[PDB]
């Protein structure tokens, strides 16, 4: 029944009015139906009829899945107001619980009273067999489903009902879920079954009832992709559909879920399944898979063969965060207390981006993994890193950008992530100096680009279809090349002073990342900026 | 009691912001500060009809090792009707001392307007969301909020009637939760005189929490140039590199004879024999660069910048303006000892220190640019901050040419 709670004042967006939709026409079979279903709604005190002063109405159906009724608040929804849970618990942060126990409060929506200054808006209407006679028409007096407002108020009730029990019982953990009460806790069985009779007849003095048996879930538990056991949760079977002829849609979608479970398996590829979407015309197009296609799509079915279980968490023991440089740009993660039961796995991907640098996407997996971290667990972790501490100490000392990583400790797990060079700070002695420059005319996009050495040394190259930024770039690499393993080189170019400041290993462009290795080949490089057009060759 | 009536700027709506991730310390102590305040009827529990939100943290006072919370109310703030308030006072910024003292509770004896409290709804957040958050929203003035010290305004000026009355030669000054004493006494006689004002503020209910502020060692250092026997190649390229950049601020700055020496293709460390012309040149430009450059004015109607550069070796500058190379005042600052291998610890001191500055100089706190990251900054700077306001802020890419003049900002020839 309906219980005695305070209703939630609740109210139309500022401006707008009540739905007014015509209601859809329906046959003999649909209404019969309905008159029926409303009829006992009515009786149990859920929805009460109405005169047509009230000018609102809603669209009802009539659906099989014995008949049930359908009311459509699109539009109702559209003009209701706003309201303030869309964070969900992951599997890793919950504790071990000797006993976990689920209550339905499936028909409680049909429990909590509706506003009773809104509940006019709810109006719906019955109609006649054809176009005849005015149909019956009720409204609700209670929170109806569909509506936009209901999973919010019935939660918000829920808590305030829950909070005496959860007081006098602070030992029981509640977590509640759509229409889904978990309740769970470290009692003995017994002492645990006899407080969930106290909870359930708790509930019951609020109207709010619990059936029977029959329809009583039980662990594990299927929650979103993931399994809920007692003693450790795993991951729900990810099936590879195995077919032989596959369109670009199809294609997509597999991506799409190899790419979710790389986070648990870190092994998975999809590049070369990735290449078979190249130059397509249609979603329905079929493509032919290349053998290289065969070869991935066949492995990554038998790494998800492979069962992965993860463990709760314990807060009497710490929390470790280790992260491995997969190759370039990827870096993989596990957190864990006692080695090898991973409470949570994961991986990052990068662009690269402008330009970038390792130990600055180091740091950057780290604030990732930090932030996650808190939010499930409240705690940061103690990082064990692939990098030694005099590097760390030599990069974010000099980085222009403030930089930190927490308490955190070097492990000696190959590849080390380090610098793979640095600039000198004076210039090299005994060491050709190239005066590099490059010049491009905007429009006509034909460039020259060279050098001269104080050693007498020159080269130029005319550049075809190129910009000024190109020609720049293009001049410091052939000195770059054409130099030994120590070269001092000037330039005036803005974008040089670029990489002086940040030193990147990394870049979106390919003649910047042509100019980083070479940076790399040689022992000692001396990068000098200065002012453009100052007569300064 | 009387609840004069707050309004909203117009077209304007509530703030709606979501709530930062906090740690379970922080959790458990802003769930223990706020059950408190909700049997004191400070504070009332709410329901989802209220749609809005503003972010709250916990905090520790330097010395303090109790918790302490603050509420992000920037957002209701810029948001707030204006108040046609308090008028600065040129005096502090001159003072010999100046202390700060947080009269921050005294608000949470005042009644706030039953119609505005909606917009004050916070949340404090569960763990891995375990639990739905638990919502409050504010009865009485609020700390952190500018209505606050302007409808206490009256209050706080008859309680001080009497120390001001009796002390004309002390200035007082208050900016949102502090409130700033400043006197040219002597120390025993300033701080002693704090205690005077402290117990006259306590007996009416407020208990108002080195130390002192010294305006008028904030002096505004000159930039210096090198010198040395021998010049090189590289040496000079650096200098005309920095001067041709400065010519922004200086016009008078010319590197015309410099530039003479450097055509030819010489190695970067051959020396280079200084010309009479470009050794006037030089001395010309250090001469220039003796004082602060003319016609600088603070404009009241326009907002305070505050740049901030990561020198390097726990060494940071900034400077503060309100157009581009025309600064209010510039400065070096040093990491706190402690702050060893922290970054953010350092930047963070660095922004409360330089807003304080801004308080007694302007009594307005700027926009700050910071050298940082936006994920590295929200992620950790709740953990050293310390002030009850939080300062505007936007991240940025420092151009390496700007660090690289202010970087030469003089210093004491011993300390
Ligand atoms: C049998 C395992 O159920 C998972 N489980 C559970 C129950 C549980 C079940 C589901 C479907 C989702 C979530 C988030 C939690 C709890 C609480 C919340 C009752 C717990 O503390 N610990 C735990 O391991």
């Amino acid at each position: 029944p309906i219980s005695p709670i305070e209703t939630v004042p609740v109210k139309l967006k500022p401006g707008m009015d009540g739905p007014k939709v015509k209601q859809w026409p329906l046959t003999e079979e649909k209404i019969k139906a309905l008159v029926e279903i409303c009829t006992e709604m009515e009786k149990e005190g859920k929805i009460s009829k109405i005169g047509p002063e009230n000018p609102y109405n809603t669209p009802v159906f009539a659906i099989k899945k014995k008949w049930r009724k359908l009311v459509d608040f699109r539009e109702l929804n559209k003009r209701t107001q706003d309201f303030w849970q869309l964070g969900i618990p992951h599997p890793a942060g919950l504790k071990k619980k000797k006993s976990v126990t689920v209550l339905d409060v499936g028909d409680a929506y049909f429990s909590v009273p509706l506003d009773e200054d809104f509940r006019k808006y709810t109006a719906f209407t019955i109609p006649s067999i054809n176009n005849e006679t005015p149909g019956i028409r009720y409204q609700y007096n209670v929170l109806p489903q569909g509506w936009k407002g209901s999973p919010a108020i019935f939660q918000s009730s829920m808590t305030k009902i829950l909070e005496p029990f959860r007081k006098q019982n602070p030992d029981i953990v509640i977590y509640q879920y759509m229409d889904d009460l978990y309740v769970g806790s470290d009692l003995e069985i017994g002492q645990h079954r006899t407080k969930i009779e106290e909870l359930r007849q708790h509930l019951l003095r609020w109207g709010l009832t619990t059936p029977d048996k029959k329809h009583q879930k039980e662990p594990p538990f299927l929650w979103m992709g993931y399994e809920l056991h007692p003693d450790k949760w795993t991951v729900q079977p990810i099936v590879l559909p195995e077919k032989d002829s596959w369109t670009v849609n199809d294609i997509q979608k597999l991506v799409g879920k190899l790419n979710w479970a790389s986070q648990i398996y870190p092994g998975i590829k999809v590049r070369q399944l990735c290449k078979l979407l190249r130059g397509t015309k249609a979603l329905t197009e079929v493509i032919p898979l290349t053998e290289e296609a065969e070869l991935e799509l066949a492995e990554n079915r038998e790494i998800l063969k492979e069962p992965v279980h993860g463990v709760y968490y314990d807060p009497s023991k710490d929390l470790i965060a280790e992260i491995q440089k997969q190759g370039q740009g990827q870096w993989t993660y596990q957190i864990y207390q006692e080695p090898f039961k991973n409470l949570k796995t994961g991986k990052y991907a990068r662009m690269r981006g402008a330009h970038t640098n390792d130990v600055k996407q180091l740091t950057e997996a780290v604030q990732k993994i930090t932030t996650e971290s808190i939010v499930i667990w409240g705690k940061t972790p103690k990082f064990k890193l692939p990098i030694q501490k005099e590097t760390w100490e030599t990069w974010w000392t000099e980085y222009w950008q403030a930089t930190w990583i927490p308490e955190w400790e070097f492990v000696n797990t190959p590849p080390l992530v380090k610098l793979w060079y640095q600039l000198e700070k004076e210039p090299i002695v005994g060491a050709e100096t190239f005066y590099v420059d490059g010049a491009a005319n905007r429009e006509t996009k034909l460039g020259k680009a060279g050098y001269v050495t104080n050693r007498g040394r020159q080269k130029v190259v005319t550049l075809t279809d190129t910009t000024n930024q190109k020609t720049e770039l293009q001049a410091i690499y052939l000195a770059l090349q054409d130099s030994g393993l120590e070269v001092n080189i000037v330039t005036d170019s803005q974008y040089a002073l670029g990489i002086i400041q940040a030193q990147p290993d990394q870049s979106e462009s390919e003649l910047v990342n042509q100019i980083i290795e070479q940076l790399i080949k040689k022992e000692k490089v001396y990068l000098a900026w200065v002012p453009a057009h100052k007569g300064i060759g | 009691i009387e609840t004069v009536p707050v309004k909203l700027k117009p077209g304007m709506d509530g703030p709606k912001v979501k709530q930062w991730p906090l740690t379970e310390e922080k959790i458990k102590a802003l769930v223990e500060i706020c059950t408190e305040m909700e049997k004191e009827g400070k504070i009332s529990k709410i329901g989802p009809e209220n749609p809005y939100n503003t972010p709250v943290f916990a905090i520790k006072k330097k010395d303090s090792t109790k918790w302490r919370k603050l509420v992000d109310f920037r957002e209701l703030n810029k948001r707030t009707q204006d108040f046609w308030g308090i008028p600065h006072p040129a005096g502090l910024k001159k003072k010999k001392s100046v202390t700060v003292l947080d009269v921050g509770d005294a608000y949470f004896s005042v009644p706030l307007d039953e119609d505005f409290r909606k917009y004050t709804a916070f949340t404090i957040p569960s763990i891995n969301n375990e639990t739905p958050g638990i919502r409050y929203q504010y009865n009485v003035l609020p700390q952190g909020w500018k209505g606050s010290p302007a409808i206490f305004q009256s209050s706080m000026t008859k309680i001080l009637e009497p120390f001001k009355k009796q002390n004309p030669d002390i200035v007082i000054y208050q900016y949102m939760d502090d409130l700033y004493v400043g006197s040219d006494l002597e120390i025993g006689q300033h701080r002693t005189k704090i205690e005077e004002l402290r117990q006259h503020l306590l007996r009416w209910g407020l208990t108002t929490p080195g130390y002192e502020l010294h305006p008028d060692k904030w002096t505004v250092q000159p930039i210096v140039l090198p010198e040395k026997d021998s010049w090189t190649v590289n040496d000079i390229q650096k200098l005309v590199g920095k001067l041709n950049w400065a010519s922004q601020i200086y016009p008078g700055i010319k590197v015309r004879q410099l530039c003479k020496l450097l055509r030819g293709t010489k190695a970067l460390t051959e020396v280079i024999p200084l010309t009479e012309e470009a050794e006037l040149e030089l001395a010309e430009n250090r001469e220039i660069l003796k004082e602060p450059v003319h016609g600088v004015y603070y404009d009241p109607s326009k907002d305070l910048i505050a740049e901030i550069q990561k020198q390097g070796q726990g060494q940071w500058t900034y400077q503060i303006y309100q157009e581009p190379f025309k600064n209010l005042k510039t400065g070096k600052y040093a990491r706190m000892r402690g702050a060893h291998t922290n970054d953010v610890k350092q930047l963070t001191e660095a922004v409360q220190k330089i807003t304080t500055e801004s308080i007694v100089i302007w009594g307005k706190t700027p926009k700050f640019k910071l050298p940082i990251q936006k994920e590295t900054w929200e992620t950790w700077w709740t953990e050293y901050w310390q002030a009850t306001w939080i300062p505007e802020w936007e991240f940025v890419n420092t151009p390496p040419l700007v660090k690289l003049w202010y970087n030469l900002e003089k210093e004491p020839i011993v300390g």
